[PDB]
């Protein structure tokens, strides 16, 4: 001994049902009474199910009545005991997780039971053997096919979601409820980037995720009265201002890189600086910050000058709480908490795995780097069709609003994204 | 415990001259003895006489005319680890350790002169004595 | 008694049970190893392991997690978890309590590092120079850091970006290179990388000369390959345009003699401090450089080259030396850094903290080992 | 405990000063009184320094007087004790090494002291922390900057040495005090190879170090009445005689390698043999001899026929005393002892590391194979300018005489070096 | 009691303290491991470790060295070092005492090797053939050696170099090859290396034939790939110019029959002893060859090939066999040695102890597996 069990989880399942009758549906889906290790819990779950099958409300009173009529009340500890179960549940909404724990421990008991049974038969019947091996095969497989799996989503139901998506993509009108992006076509879908949202922009190297984020940050700060906080972990503050000066005044980048500057390309530079000086752009070019540092700096900024957006130049460079799989999840989770705290959209750039080439990016390409998928309420991919200087912005996830591809044009010479 | 150099030097020298009359003659002119240890002077005398009669290299016949009390020592030395062909520098080295042994003993007279000065707090005298002794020591090593 | 705060620890774990959101801020500031008590360590780990799945963190899911990995009993059982959950009146100050736990953790690490060094002083005796270097390193590695809290306003960067195109430091002797740097600024660590025969040593010497004979600045050169004798031979050879082959093979023509007496009178006025000790340590560099400044003045520090002094430590330690003596340090390399410059020869620059990133071009006379302008 | 110390070394330092007053200069440079672990030694070193600062002679008497006046004589053990220190020094000239040992043990005590201090502060002040870490940084660095380093050699002083070298290279006249080489230009500088000198000739493969050494050995034996002992560890005795037959009579090497021999090229061979038979050339072609074997053979030869030179075809092939870094040093040291014993120049060929190509050879190229640099009183490098059949002989080190490049021409066809 | 000389050891260490120069001759003859007593071993090591730095060796530097590596006390303390330094009256005979220490060391090694072999005789029973081979090897490895003391005068080499251009051994049957060797000399180990299909086996057989049918010499061939049957088939096929395909595929023309009866009458007069046992050991070669000479005569030994019999041991053991039977041994190889010969086909020779190093050229008929002159 002792047989795999979780009295605590069993207690929380039954408790949940007593706090919210709706908790019984998820529990009955995952468990049958016999999954409970403790006899009293079996009797109790069975009483609940019976009451439920009659279409009668399942609560402390009807379960008490049910058990009294089947002469099982005292045996399971009485009304007092039903009370304790009600106090043993940390949160009724977590009932599936408690249920799964109970189920897991039931499956293990069946594994142990059938394995032992096979071992015993080995010493006894001795005898047949060929039948023994076959039923040993048979019995072990039966343990797995027990857990609550499924279900398959039916094509009809997806077609509905698919069509309703196409509805939203055309029903697209037209107010910008969040922070305008400057890319009117991206604003149609998003509306635009909204407060408290975690926005993830993933793209393979050379695609232009950095330029994309800077263009957005640049449009917000120069066009709207809002402040943008940019964290550049791979690129210095001057190296990044160089790129948004070019983008601003239409100055050939390579031209600046080589000193060459036509007399009027210079006049072009002074107007860029003039207009860019009025913008509320705050840059932190610290090589590998932790999320706490990011958070603290943004915190001080919002209450010192006000804050509208946070842009982080790629997330895989943020160092964890210590000195990578689990580590990235916490950062992801932390960035979402950052968004909620400061009531601001957080744009975190992400790099994609080399899977896109093994096939147009999809969720599974960041799923091997997850679980950013869960935390992000909006995940965007950048894909160039020709690797036409046109680039695609695939919105793969959006919690409130449609899913589709917005299209923009990229100008290499100025490192810009323009409308279409 | 290991023996002091001057003593090893005498023993080895003896061990060699007991098996070589060629070396016995060299030690007779260069060293009295003049050997520092009595037993060594005693053996020396018996080794010198061995040739001043005729007898040549034979440690067998030597250990039989020796007065018995020395026999144990001559016996021991005739087995000592020696390559019976002494180098030119070896003799110089050995003889030098034997010849200026009395000179190291002269120091201890001044060592007492120094400590007595020191006892009656005559320190600059004591230091001067010590300064002299360093010169004498350099003179030997 | 090792620095600790059981109460702070207890509030952190307690806060997590009271409001699962509290795990995010705590997980930002702490790792399980920061908790002094194993029980708490085990608990905080279980807590993180559930969040990563990612399931809700509460008494049941955490209990089940500890039990599954056979450590519910070791941490005090459900009693203890409940004690922690029932004690906590708030979760609003989790990061206050988290930061206390973190501090005590740092202090323990400080103590552990120092004790180890103290103990090594008796045991390795034997390895003095290695001991002093690794003690420097070990102490440095106790402290992170942090990044205070200063966003750079765009207005401020713009001025620095404008002024960064159209000679405030130490003149190199190459006008076109002085344009890109203007010139060699104090406390900068300058890395000059190159391949066989270009040549790195010639370039280093030229700058060391052009600084020392044109400015009243003292340069400290550390050559690990060629001797001070060979180094000075190359310098006066370039200084007065004298053919090296003639200095080496005795016979000098009278153009060379007059050309020589000129070059060493000119070179006597510098300004040049050489150290050609084979394998030198970064700290030995500091000792000699600190004693030089405090007695004479300086400076500029030229090192040829850095893989003869794990390179990360050396590099970082060189930056500290530059910042300590308020003087530029040029370190060569063969194929954290302030300026990175690779090598008719082309000088490509890849990194500059304040200056313009571009490419310069210089000529090279083979027979004098000299670099000249265009 | 116990604190790192060396009473023996402390005793030898103070002793040295009492044997040679000059020993105090090196000692005071490396040590201050507080480096001595033993109080008596501190008091004594301090007394010496005081006497010295007055410009008064430091010996047993003045140190005794000094300590008597500061009431410290008895406390440090009296005059008798100053005597013991004088007997505790193996050799006064080794005072720097004793001093360094004392210093080393002092530095360790400071490391231990400051480390402990940091640990203690960790438990006490708790409090501040940020200041603690900074002063912990600060205090640890201070331990290193304590040891006696420096100094930088000043350019003025090197210019003097440089100019004095140029003096010697032109002041070159003209008598050959040692063994003539046959290469008049190499003889100007060397004068030529002298008795008891260890001469190291290093060169990368294909440069011609072997041919160089053979030419010298050949010139000595055929021109002068001296005997040359050649150890060829990579090349057989006949294979080596083949090369000096060619060199002697001007016979095309490849021509011999293929049997081809013009009628008069044959008459050329008989004159080479005739002249070469009278020469005192002794060759040992033992594949990998130890130095003791080399030494014993040369020993017997000098007292059997007389000896003038020893040539060893590359040193990295000599096997050590056992069955490589430390091993080569002992061989080097042993070859120098060989030179001194037989009062003969020893020419040991050496191979260079692949560093020359990573840049004209210099000392550091054999320094990674040292410490041959120390033992050799003359180190020569062979460098070919075109890898003009001309080859350079760089004399990088010469204890008595100049440093420079002598130039000779190489003839591939005959495997010879000729004058210029 | 293991062979030792504490007194010799004590004089060596003592001599070093008396005159630091004495370390050089001792270090030539000895390694620390040669000293029987650990204390002395430790001391001599410390001594060497200081010289290598390279600092002066004396009581203080050595004491400090032993103490630094925590072994001053184990070796007897400063008392013992002083005892050793004070006992020594001279350092002129260091190498005499060094050589005594070395001898005792060798004898210990001899004893250790032999005891081990004796012990293996009981424990591995099981592995007889492997045991005998490694016992041979292990004993050989006890003794070095040395190189007596004979310089070769140039006069003597010159005669051998002259006579080495313009048939004293065993005739190969190839005049042009007999020029370069003249011919196959006694006690020589001859290695003939080659690549797939040239072919090595054909060459070996040809020489074995041409020696055995033209001279009254007996050859011992060891073939590890092809059987004695296949080997003789190839020989009479080449002997009488018979097309192999006809011998194999039954049908022989009457040119072949008469041509065959000729070849085996001619081959019956030899002179040929074959051993086609798959994996043979070098010692098994010796047993059969020694019993052959002593009963019949010989010889020449042909082996095909050597990587079917770690190659260093085999090779060395083959040289001993050649020198033992006073007979030439030709061993083939696939791509210490007396003659090395690689393979219209060209025979390149890379090594020859006394003969001329050059290149010979022979023809090869594919259909008869025969090599012929030009």
């Amino acid at each position: 001994r002792i047989p795999p069990q979780s009295i605590e989880a069993e207690q929380a399942v039954l408790g949940a049902v007593f706090l919210d009758p709706a908790a019984l549906v998820p529990a009955s889906e995952i468990l049958i009474p016999e999954d409970f290790y403790r006899a009293a819990h079996q009797k109790i779950f069975h009483a609940m199910l019976r009451v439920a099958d009659r279409g009668e409300p399942v609560d402390l009173v009807t379960v008490t009545a049910e058990l009294a009529a089947s002469e099982q009340l005292e045996e399971i500890g009485g009304v007092s005991y039903l009370s304790e179960l009600a106090d043993a549940v940390p949160t009724a909404a977590n009932v599936e997780y408690y249920a799964r724990i109970v189920e897991e421990k039931s499956v293990l008991r069946r594994l142990i039971r059938t394995a032992t049974s096979i071992a015993q038969d080995g010493y006894t019947r001795e005898d047949e053997i060929d039948v023994l091996l076959d039923e040993a095969d048979r019995k072990i497989m039966e343990v797995s096919q027990r857990k609550h799996s499924g279900a398959f989503k039916n094509i009809k139901d997806i077609l509905v979601q698919t069509y309703d998506n196409i509805e939203m993509l055309h029903n697209r009108d037209g107010e910008i409820t969040g922070i305008p992006t400057g890319f009117t076509e991206l604003d149609r879908m998003t509306s635009g980037f909204q407060r408290s949202d975690l926005i993830i922009v993933a793209a393979r190297p050379s695609v232009g995720k950095t330029a994309f984020a800077l263009n957005i940050a640049q449009n917000v700060a120069t066009k709207t009265n809002e402040n943008v906080a940019i964290f550049s972990l791979e690129m210095s503050a001057q190296q990044l201002v160089m790129r948004m000066l070019c983008a601003e005044g239409n100055i050939n980048a390579q031209n600046l890189r080589t000193g060459k500057l036509t007399p009027e390309d210079w006049g072009k530079l002074t107007m860029a600086m003039g207009s860019l000086s009025n913008a509320g752009i705050y840059i932190d070019d610290t090589p590998s910050i932790r999320v706490s540092d990011i958070r603290a700096k943004c915190r001080r900024l919002k209450q010192e000058s006000g804050l509208g957006m946070i842009v982080i130049d790629y997330l895989q460079l943020i160092q964890g709480s210590g000195r990578r799989q689990q580590e990235v999840s916490e950062i992801s989770r932390s960035l979402k908490a950052l968004a909620r705290e400061l009531e601001v959209p957080v744009i975190a750039l992400s790099q994609l795995s080399r899977s896109v080439e093994q096939r147009r990016p999809m969720m599974s390409d960041i799923r091997e780097s997850g679980s950013i998928e869960q935390d992000a309420d909006i995940v965007a991919f950048l894909y160039r069709d020709d690797y036409k200087n046109i680039i695609e912005i695939i919105i793969a996830k959006q919690r409130n609003g449609p899913v589709g591809t917005v299209q923009l044009a990229f100008i290499k010479e100025y490192n810009k994204f323009v409308n279409l | 415990k290991l023996l002091p150099a001057f003593q090893n030097a005498e023993r080895l020298l003896l061990a060699h001259m007991m098996r070589s009359r060629d070396v016995a003659l060299v030690v007779q002119e260069r060293i009295g003895g003049r050997f520092n240890i009595e037993e060594h002077r005693a053996l020396a005398a018996y080794i010198y006489a061995f040739y001043e009669e005729g007898h040549e290299a034979d440690p067998g016949a030597l250990i039989s005319r020796i007065p018995g009390e020395l026999q144990p020592l001559a016996s021991e030395l005739s087995l000592l680890l020696i390559a019976d062909d002494v180098s030119e520098q070896e003799l110089e080295d050995y003889i030098r350790h034997v010849l200026n042994r009395p000179k190291w003993l002269m120091l201890k007279v001044k060592e007492q002169e120094k400590t007595e000065a020191e006892r009656r707090k005559d320190f600059l005298t004591a230091a001067r004595i010590a300064k002299e002794m360093i010169e004498m020591k350099k003179m030997l090593s």
